[PDB]
């Protein structure tokens, strides 16, 4: 047969080597647009921070690593699709033809409308140029300002405090992460934060930029409040959509993502999606939403190319999982961590101490843990996905998770792993 | 070296926790863990302050094999002047604590003085601090440490507490760690109580560096832990049946005390013995017994693991005492049982569960309620006085006792006092059996003689684990020799001391002396610590803590005359058994030891033993 | 040929002599928290489970990681961490169901259990024998044989 | 509908039939080394007893895995592996309290008896009727006529 | 194909086992385990070398039907030059160790030099290593199998080891595999101690891969399985009574020997027969047997699994022999009992028990005891040599000489020697019952015509697996003949030869005989190997292994002059039954065997016949 993959990151890569590894008697083709190796973008902060080179952000670092397994690399941009006859138009004027499709294009950033958001001084950080263009600006002792306090936000404001600046960051929201964090959990951070050194101005948006007489000066920022900051470098991290520009004519169906079903496969015959471009089934009531992180590229990428391979494979659910490390502070969130309406059923349990930088909070919908929280907390914190993964019934254990939310490995072993250890 | 070279000194009077560097060329004289601590004891306080005030001191210590690859190697120390005898009192717990000081940073913490407020202390490898513990005041030890724990966020917290027996002074209150593990004996709750203070945390993550040579003490350690995998009684013996295993063995000799020492045998000990613990109940067809777990680092595993039973008329009522804790070991299964002739098994487990969760000690309240059953049935107590018929082999009058007693509530408060006073307070002084207060253990001293001239000579009141010779006469691990004879013992006395002083100075278990002697200890020393560690060396170093210790109690006030006997044990033969019509002979013994010893007639060390041991 | 760890947890008395070596040998000090087997204990039963890694066969910590630092031992079959390609980014951390991989702090990496290349040191300490390091295949001889023992009656007494 | 496997431990005699039978209609190539039935024998009293999966109800092997590729079948009422959703996490093994359900360290997944979807080759290949395949109810006939026509005593020499 | 094309060839000297190719072209014209193992042997030594040496050689070998799903198909063999003959020893095991030598990878182990230290041998499927065995010289069977099976913590591990008589170089010891179920005869225990090698573990996890056609294999095994379970013999007679059902009927024919060959009928024959197997003990009221076992593959199960008696004088006070072990043969049985006049089936069963434990062979054992026996009663030996009384039937007597010559205390010693040494060494060569070295089976030459000459011209010795015609005589299973005439009986010894060498090549069981033949062969060995696998060829094999066999014993320094009988068969009439007054006639047979097979009438082959099977 044939199979033609779009994208070399994470999800192109191991779907690759499994395909490679179930059917031994096929041709691999795998397509790129960027001009560098098979990488790793979640890497580029390391890289501005100075702990690694370049070439430490690669994917496979084995020389002559895609010979030795028969997979054929090429460069060019998919701009064109058809699907009656199984054609694919590139943007060099070559074509290319297939029997199996992947699409796993990726995400994008986008910016918002403002007035001279089109000047020099105005970078964002998703690749390398990028992060090379903000190396070259970010002398010590320079002039930051910073735009968006969310994920992607944090960690580049923690990367770029710990290369020795001064830094200013404007939030649009009412507090920092309000994605992955409770109110108590986000002020903690904040009040942190600003210990730290970093100012933190919220509940405003920026007005307008404007330029200095020459472009050697940095830049004027008005704000929405009236106040204006002189800037050297502006940092937009407002937000990022998926890669869909050559399915809107097409008979695949595309909402805000690529919709598939469990197995991973959409309404075409012969077409299959996995990545940041996929719109998978829920974990808990089975609705479409789009998550954007690696474990969940791994696990779609190897689920489809196993599919695709002529196997038959299922997937279980998508969930939304986060570490965030910042100047110092470990926090971590799980699923549905704002809890669910008391009136069918639920329950909750919140332990805080201020002083000491400490947070737990646990969530039971019914019988079955739905959610957590931590600040703080390290060592097996990866029992929480097993938990709440696998639906695993608690019983009379949930009582004493209501009060004492530290033993939930104590718990994950008297219920899912040996039950029969402590019978007498 | 197995030292960590740091001590705290914290000054309970306003705070101010300050550390400060240890005191060598008093380290290579003591080894550590009972003659570093009473050194820095007797050479900075009073031998004439009262016992509880703000005056008085505490020292809590470890040993320089603690925390280490050493079998057994998990051992600590507490050090005071005891407010039940007036002497100077040292008592060794294990569990998992020692463990984690040693971890820490620090092998030794001070205490002085007196909070205004309750407080606790917490550790953390540099950060000790104090707060304010007002919430915690009148909770057992459970309590504490469950709610210690859920406050700091951490499950792996080393905590240790006093009960409701300590924070009211009764007269023999303990400290409890880790549950079911404990001190006890001379009453060191009543003097932690008596400071405000309520419970020490620690948390280490340092770990124990600073050893002279590592793969020799690797290697010394291995080849040490054969010799204690191969012997009968630390394989087999042990691990099986725990202590309990001797109730039966002294039964058969006719040395064991029931009644208030009215009996030399006892009819029902088959029923409360090791055996007992190990058959089917009739109502639900499972053993007491569950499993056996081990303190830390000990390969010998003797301890014990019970459940209650859920029908019995005891805890029937009550579903916070279902769950599974701490056994019988042999000293509370005789206190309990026959010393005052009771022969339930679920009742001793019940007594032995109050005991372990209000702190306090099994052996002193049980020959307690035993002198007051005894004053009941002459007649000098009445039943509106105690509220309760109290007749030898009543379970309900036990349990009824012990419960006021641990909450302190109507004629427990009389109980509290000890056996001593108590009996002194109703005007029949004859009628305690104990020496500078403490009451006897579970051994007979008219079958056995060796016992009774432990019992008269002991530097912490009646003790039998400073000399012990039923291990020569009994099981006779050394050699077998004669329980009838009164030659040759003051020698056998010496020498049990002698290696007792070391061994707990070391800072391992003793019951590994089964299977060990002093030439598979030297080698772990040798390659553990600094100096020259020989064996001449480890005899001058006991000798030299057993004669600081003496000379600082009879600074005190106690003298010659309180080597005594009660006159029941020198005037009244034997009823039956295979002692029958014996009695004891300390007078034709304790001069013979004053001889052998060294000393004067009147038990004063003389200065040419002075001057060698280099006391001056 | 590969092999594989056997717990048995009826025989464990908590007496944390296994911590004691697996951190001696891999940090170079007596720590029993730096260790990469742990015990937990259940009182209320009074019961002891000793825990480690399985290796998985599938394994999420290697296909979660984005830099290239955890690798197969062909001839032990583990996965191995090299600290010197790893940046400490913590996402294997939150992918593994079983939580057996973890974060260190004082060098600023994570760790995990690899076999100590086919010759575990924690096998060799256990007093009791509740950790044994035998074939990966048939791990379960031993209760088969007791079951067939106890549940298969002879003919006896009848 | 359903049916069980009978095991009778009086009446083996250890020729190792089985195992040949059930290594070669599941691999290819005979070798007992990979069977999922296993006979014991106790030489002291000179038994010989197989034994293998009984296909429990309320499966402790079912409740355990993480992805769920373990599931029932309606038709012969016996658990199965779905070798290309497993990943190898050997957690299976550790929960069952028999001992069967093992690994496979060639192929990388694991196995136990899945009663060959209703034909069973075991019980074909034994030549002493030691293993049989009868409906799952009513197990018992055979010993239950042989005990009624001997435990009561003919009112006979009486 | 069945053959797995790999040989080990150790080196004993300095180890070094490196793995080699098969040798094809060889294999198509001997089929293995009994022709290809020999081909070596003749192709790479030299007949002239002494027996026990450093320049011997051992080979173990299986066929190609070994560890299939074919009926009884999991036996090996061991070929050697015997010590106790001189002639070409090959010896035929079953069990489960060929099997597991299959499963492994390899199908042919040489064992080559003397090594200076004690080893042993371990395999696991690409690699083969020595160990060191210093701590297991010195052990018995069961000792060394429990001991290698524990340190290696592998219950699924198949060991193969000798006794304490194959370290004092017995000249009948034998190797011994699961127990029971060992080679003998000509004493490959000696010339394997005498390597310094003490046993080989194995252990298996490949597979039998590569028959050339799987389903015609399966059809044709199944269809084969169908005749041997519808003959009354292979169905209900070995399954049910084993091998010694045979006892009463010899003894109905008056052709059993008995106190030396001195007798022809043997009186107590009822009371150690299967049936007083089959009854109830009055001590105990439960039969000596069990239940019956099967080797590997077997559909039949002729084994034996027994009980001895726990008030026996023998055993009473040692528990050790108090489990369940293999039963009693035909063989032991007869040598054990008849040969000696005893009639105690316990002292049968302790005597096999030793032999079992100890790796001893009991037919040797038994003669050589009958023949000291006989010599002490006529009066060279005398009580103060042997340290007993030895008469017939003396059970005590045997048990001791047992344990001696286990043991190799006293005269012992002399035991160790063998019938026809031991007889040599006093001047009495005519008393020892011996052709070539070895004893006589348990049939008689006076009653049976056949068996004389089978006796006689025998490649190995006297033995009656080579060629048997009491199949025929007795039974007569493919034609009832006459066991009193001598006309025809060469080609019956020919036809039962091939045929034998044919069954033993293959590598299969020889008892499927009674109800398989050739044409029930041909197709499984047609459908397992490849190339052209006919009657004619599976006749012209047979043909040339016996030759070449011959031609080597011939090369070796053996002639015509020792193909004779001792005087008392061919001289002295018989004594009861229905023999009357029949002398064996051998002198009428032997010209018509070689001038049948086509021999020089000083038996060589001649070059006629040489050339038509190709040995030139
Ligand atoms: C803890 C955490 C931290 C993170 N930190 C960061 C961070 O600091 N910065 C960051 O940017 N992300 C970060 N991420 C996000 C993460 O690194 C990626 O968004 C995602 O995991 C990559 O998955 P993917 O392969 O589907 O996307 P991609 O790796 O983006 O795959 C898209 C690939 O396809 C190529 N491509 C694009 N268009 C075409 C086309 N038309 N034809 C062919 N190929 C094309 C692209 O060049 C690219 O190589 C973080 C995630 C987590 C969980
Ligand atoms: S090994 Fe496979 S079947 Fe077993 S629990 Fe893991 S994923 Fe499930
Ligand atoms: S017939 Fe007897 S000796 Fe031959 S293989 Fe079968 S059980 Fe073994
Ligand atoms: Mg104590
Ligand atoms: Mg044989």
């Amino acid at each position: 047969m044939k199979h033609v993959i779009l994208g070399n990151g994470p999800a192109g890569v191991i779907a690759a080597e499994t395909l490679r590894r179930a059917a031994p008697t096929d041709d691999i083709l795998l397509f790129g647009s960027e001009d560098a190796p098979p990488y790793s973008r979640m890497a580029i902060p390391y890289l501005l921070e100075g702990n690694i080179d370049e070439s430490g952000t690669w994917l496979r670092k084995s020389p002559g690593h895609f010979d030795r397994l028969r997979i054929h690399e090429m460069r060019g941009r998919a701009v064109s699709l058809d699907s009656e006859r199984r054609r694919i138009l590139f943007d060099d004027g070559h074509f290319e033809s297939w029997d199996r499709l992947l699409i796993a294009t990726g995400s994008h950033p986008v910016r918002p409308p403002i007035p001279g958001i089109d000047l020099p001084e105005v970078q964002t950080c998703w690749t390398l140029e990028d992060a090379r263009a903000i190396a070259r600006f970010a002398t010590p002792g320079a002039r930051v300002l910073q735009l968006g306090a969310g994920f992607i936000g944090c960690i580049i404001m923690e990367a770029l405090a710990a290369r020795g600046v001064e830094l200013t960051v404007v939030e649009m929201g009412d507090r920092m992460v309000p994605r992955m964090m409770t109110p108590t959990a986000g002020g903690m951070i904040r009040k942190w934060v600003e210990d730290q050194g970093v100012r933190v101005v919220t509940n405003a948006g920026v007005s307008r930029i404007d330029c200095r007489a020459s472009n050697d000066a940095p830049l004027d920022v008005t704000l929405s409040t009236g106040e204006v900051v002189v800037a050297d470098l502006v940092i937009v991290a407002a937000g990022v959509a998926p890669n869909i520009a050559f399915l809107e004519a097409t008979p695949v169906h595309v909402a805000k993502g690529v919709l598939v079903d469990d197995r991973l496969q959409t309404s075409v015959p012969g077409i299959f999606a996995a990545g940041d471009v996929a719109e998978a089934p829920d974990l808990f009531t089975g609705a479409h939403l789009v998550a954007a992180i690696q474990p969940n590229a791994a696990d779609q990428a190897r689920v489809a190319a196993l599919n695709m391979a002529g196997h038959e494979a299922r997937l279980k659910g998508v969930l939304a999982i986060n570490v965030l490390d910042t100047l110092g502070l470990i926090s971590s969130s799980f699923g549905q961590w704002w809890g669910e309406e008391r009136e069918r059923g639920g329950a909750g349990v919140e332990h805080v101490d201020e002083a000491a930088y400490r947070y737990l909070s646990l969530q039971f919908k019914d019988d079955v843990l739905i959610g957590a929280t931590s600040i703080g907390l390290t060592e097996h914190v990866g029992a929480l996905r097993g938990l709440i993964h696998g639906r695993v019934r608690l019983g009379e254990w949930k009582e004493r998770l209501l009060h004492s939310p530290l033993q939930f490995v104590d718990a994950y072993i008297a219920r899912s792993q040996q039950p029969m250890a402590l019978v007498r | 070296m197995g030292w960590n070279r740091k001590v705290l000194r914290v000054n309970l009077a306003e705070g101010t926790c300050t550390p400060e560097p240890l005191n060598m060329q008093w380290a290579d004289e003591y080894l550590g863990s009972r003659g570093l601590a009473t050194k820095y004891l007797v050479s900075e306080t009073d031998p004439k302050v009262d016992p509880l005030s703000p005056d008085n001191k505490m020292i809590m210590a470890t040993g320089p094999l603690t925390g280490t690859m050493a079998s057994t190697g998990g051992r600590y120390t507490v050090v005071t002047k005891g407010p039940l005898t007036g002497a100077i009192a040292c008592s060794n717990s294990g569990g998992f604590f020692g463990a984690e000081m040693k971890f820490a940073g620090w092998d030794m913490v001070i205490f002085e003085g007196r909070s205004p407020t309750p407080v606790y202390l917490f550790i953390e490898n540099e950060r000790a601090e104090l707060r304010d513990a007002s919430y915690l005041w009148g909770r057992s030890c459970w309590e504490t440490e469950e709610s210690i724990r859920a406050q700091h966020q951490d499950p792996l917290i080393r905590v240790s507490s006093i009960g409701r027996a300590g924070e009211n002074q009764v007269m023999f209150a303990c400290i409890v760690n880790d549950l079911h593990r404990a001190a006890g004996r001379s009453g060191v709750g009543a003097v932690m109580g008596s400071k405000n203070l309520k419970a020490v945390a620690i948390r280490g993550t340092k770990g124990v560096s600073g050893i002279r040579d590592f793969p020799g003490f690797v290697r010394a350690t291995s080849e040490a832990k054969k010799v204690l995998a191969g012997n009968p009684v630390t394989s087999e013996g042990l691990p099986k049946f725990g202590t309990q295993v001797l109730m039966n063995v002294i039964n058969e000799m006719g040395a064991l005390p029931t009644r208030n020492h009215r009996d030399v045998q006892f009819e029902d000990a088959s029923k409360i013995s090791a055996e007992a613990m190990h058959e089917k109940r009739p109502s639900d067809g499972k053993p007491q017994l569950v499993t056996n777990a081990a303190c830390f680092g000990c390969t010998i595993a003797c301890g014990r693991i019970s459940a209650i039973d859920k029908t019995h008329f005891t805890v029937k009522n009550n579903p916070k005492y279902w769950g599974a804790s701490g056994g019988l070991e042999y000293e509370a299964a005789w206190a309990l049982g026959a010393a005052n002739g009771v022969g339930d098994l679920e009742a001793l487990q019940y007594a032995n569960l109050l005991c372990n969760e209000q702190g306090m000690d099994p052996i002193s309240f049980g020959a307690t309620v035993g002198a007051a059953m005894e004053l009941y049935e002459t007649g000098v107590l009445t039943k509106e006085r105690i509220g309760l018929d109290a007749p030898f082999g009543s379970a309900d009058a036990l349990a009824k006792l012990a419960e006021m007693t641990a909450t302190g509530e109507g004629f427990g408060k009389e109980i509290g006092l000890g056996s001593k006073r108590l009996c002194e307070k109703y005007g029949h002084p004859e009628l305690s059996m104990s020496v500078k207060g403490q009451e006897f253990p579970a051994y007979d001293s008219r079958g056995i003689q060796g016992m009774g001239l432990a019992y008269a000579t002991s530097n912490r009141g009646a003790c039998h684990l400073r000399g012990y010779t039923v291990a020569s006469e009994v099981l006779g691990v050394p050699v077998k020799t004669d329980p009838h004879v009164i030659e040759g013992k003051a020698e056998l006395v010496k020498a049990f001391q002698d290696a007792t002083a070391v061994f707990d100075s070391a800072g391992i278990c003793v019951f590994t002396s089964f299977a060990w002697t002093l030439a598979d200890v030297q080698p772990q020393i040798a390659a553990a610590c600094d100096g020259d560690w020989s064996m001449d060396k480890l005899a001058t170093v006991g000798e030299r803590i057993w004669n600081m210790e003496r000379q600082f109690n009879n600074a005190a006030g106690l003298g010659a005359q309180d080597d005594n006997l009660p006159p029941r044990l020198t005037s009244e033969p034997a009823k039956s058994g295979p002692a029958k019509g014996m009695v004891n002979r300390l007078a034709e013994m304790l001069p013979e030891y004053y001889g052998v010893r060294g000393w004067t007639p009147e038990g004063t060390p003389t200065p040419e033993t002075l001057s060698r041991l280099g006391l001056s | 040929m590969w092999k594989s760890l056997h717990i048995d947890p009826a025989k464990c008395t908590g007496c944390l002599q296994c911590e004691m070596a697996c951190s001696y040998e891999h940090t170079g000090v007596i720590n029993p928290s730096k260790s990469r087997i742990k015990v937990f204990s259940f009182e209320h039963e009074g019961r002891k489970v000793p825990y480690t890694c399985t290796q998985c066969t599938e394994a999420w910590c290697l296909h979660s990681c984005p830099v290239d630092a955890i690798r197969l031992d062909l001839t032990t079959g583990a996965k191995m961490v090299f600290e010197d390609t790893c940046v400490g980014c913590k996402v294997c951390t939150i992918a593994c169901p079983f939580g057996t991989i973890n974060y260190n702090q004082d060098t600023g990496k994570v760790q995990k259990c690899d076999l100590c290349e086919g010759d575990p040191a924690c096998a060799k300490a256990c007093p009791t024998a509740a950790i044994t390091y035998i074939d990966a295949d048939w791990t379960g001889l031993a209760r088969m044989q007791a079951w067939a023992a106890k549940a298969n009656t002879p003919a006896s007494a009848a």
